[PDB]
RNA sequence: UAGGUGGGAUUAGCUAGUUGGUGAGGUAAGGGCUCACCAAGGCGACGAUCCCUAGCUGGUCUGAGAGGAUGAUCAGCCACAC
RNA sequence: AUUACUGGGCGUAAAGCGCAUGCAGGUGGUUUGUUAAGUCAGAUGUGAAAGCCCGGGGCUCAACCUCGGAAUAGCAUUUGAAACUGGCAGACUAGAGUACUGUAGAGGGGGGUAGAAUUUCAGGUGUAGCGGUGAAAUGCGUAGAGAUCUGAAGGAAUACCGGUGGCGAAGGCGGCCCCCUGGACAGAUACUGACACUCAGAUGCGAAAGCGUGGGGAGCAAACAGGAUUAGAUACCCUGGUAGUCCACGCCGUAAACGAUGUCUACUUGGAGGUUGUGGCCUUGAGCCGUGGCUUUCGGAGCUAACGCGUUAAGUAGACCGCCU
């Protein structure tokens, strides 16, 4: 079954960079496009967008940069089979600072830059660099 | 082997609604009819080891939509039981 | 009271004051603490029971860390005194 | 990083249970609200002193002694946050399943039957070999073999079709016919509404040999006998030959049970095939073009110690199990 829906928008995104593919597809949904947002706002894609009403499906337009991907890691991290949760001192560094981690605080979804700033911790979702 | 005039005997019994296929009961009803038909089979066929194979799915999944509906509305759950004669 | 605190499943059942109730007694004090009586409970694969090993901790040693190992001296607690 | 949480592996180096079903467990689609258990933030209490660490201070320095801080990653109470996980109450249809109609198939179980052939037997014809091998011998044959014709009786297996075809969870399944029966797949519409995935323990199925009981016994053949070969020949070869092989009902539970590759899910260039559905076109002429299922092969990226694997992954990820050291 697939279990983890948040993986597997990360290895589709993975995957299409892999595959020079300029955008990627899937079902959408809350956190996928929250994601997303962050994505984009931290310049790792793009652009998104969510067509459908009945099954509204999500478009990550792909970034690349002197034919590179621009995402170079992509990894989940707190997974279904084992979460993890950091207090806003023990935030994930991603590539010495240059990556981000996406944390889930109670007041949304940020870089781990944005929730230390912020004097959060949460859930860690990825590491993208 | 439940063929089609006895399904749907089955199926218009059980239905809980208008030309209701889907629900538990008529699921669980229509197992329970195949699972009863075909005793008589293994009974004069018990080498058949390769339709038991069957016959065991279904009791399986007999099972999983009683567990489903048990837990859903514990009523209706008491209900299928008793109409089908079932000791779940 | 709760949580934590070795090893062994080639140790899986264990328990019958046992588990709970009632009353009495008993105690500085709650309490099967004890007895009588009533009931058949209780514990256990989140490892009871049994067996082996062992004083516990602050710490100590090692380790980038996470860990691993350890519990002289000092201090706290426990137990013991042919 | 040699027990790998951080931080490893399992095609061939050690490692995927033979296959499956499935309870507990683990994990779990989309969505609204709520809750605040997990999570996060803060406060308060506590977390002895010593030690460690950072600043000092005092011994000629140092060890040592000592002051202040930090630390004690925790726990309790409490106040907030509500993204994520969980709970609770709803909602949804993409997962999973149901109904309908078809399709292909050595899927399974039962029963019947056909033809070829072998062996035995009976009779006919016939007459000296036959059989076997590297050669030979054992053996068979004048009591008539072998050959040939006819018939009979039995048992077992189904030539051709036949296929890197098909079906099945795996083991496995092959003449034809019937009866009983499982699964898959496609099309179409309707339904249910996460009912799911995986599974410790458990349960079931599981080649061949073997075992029990009762049958059956053509052919084959462990054992065994004899003949050869040889230094020997407890073998290979030859002539025989019993259990077994077959049936019924049990038992056994194992195989290089192999793809030496767990199951489920998603994603990621292609080329050439096979097979089984379905739609369209003009069937304007066997076809061509779509769209599914299953399967074979070659290769790209990637992966890999390499060999190789390569959309049927050994690629990219997730859930869970098994296992290695």
């Amino acid at each position: 079954s697939m279990q983890d829906p948040i993986s597997d928008m990360l290895t589709r995104v993975r995957n299409g960079q892999a595959a020079n593919k300029v955008a990627v597809k899937m079902p959408s949904s809350k956190l996928k496009v929250a994601i997303a947002a962050l994505l984009k706002a931290e310049g790792y894609i793009v652009d998104f967008a969510v067509e459908g009403e009945a099954k509204p499906e999500l478009e990550v337009t792909l970034k690349y940069f002197q034919a590179k991907p621009v995402i170079e890691q992509l990894k989940r991290v707190s997974r279904p089979g084992l979460r993890v949760y950091k207090k806003k001192d023990q935030l994930p560094s991603v590539m010495g600072g240059l990556g981000i981690a996406i944390v889930s605080t109670s007041k949304g979804l940020m870089s781990d830059r944005a929730a230390r700033k912020a004097g959060l911790g949460g859930e860690i979702i990825c590491y993208v660099a | 082997s439940l063929n089609a005039e006895t399904k749907a005997a089955i199926v218009a019994e059980y239905a809980q609604s208008e030309g209701d296929t889907g629900s538990p009961e008529v699921q669980v009803a229509l197992l329970t009819a195949s699972i009863n038909h075909l005793q008589g089979h293994f009974k004069a066929h018990k080498g058949d080891h390769h339709s038991r194979r069957g016959l065991l799915r279904m009791v399986s999944r007999r099972r999983k939509l009683l567990d489903y509906l048990k837990g859903k509305n514990l009523a209706r759950y008491q209900d299928l039981i008793k109409r089908l004669g079932l000791r779940r």
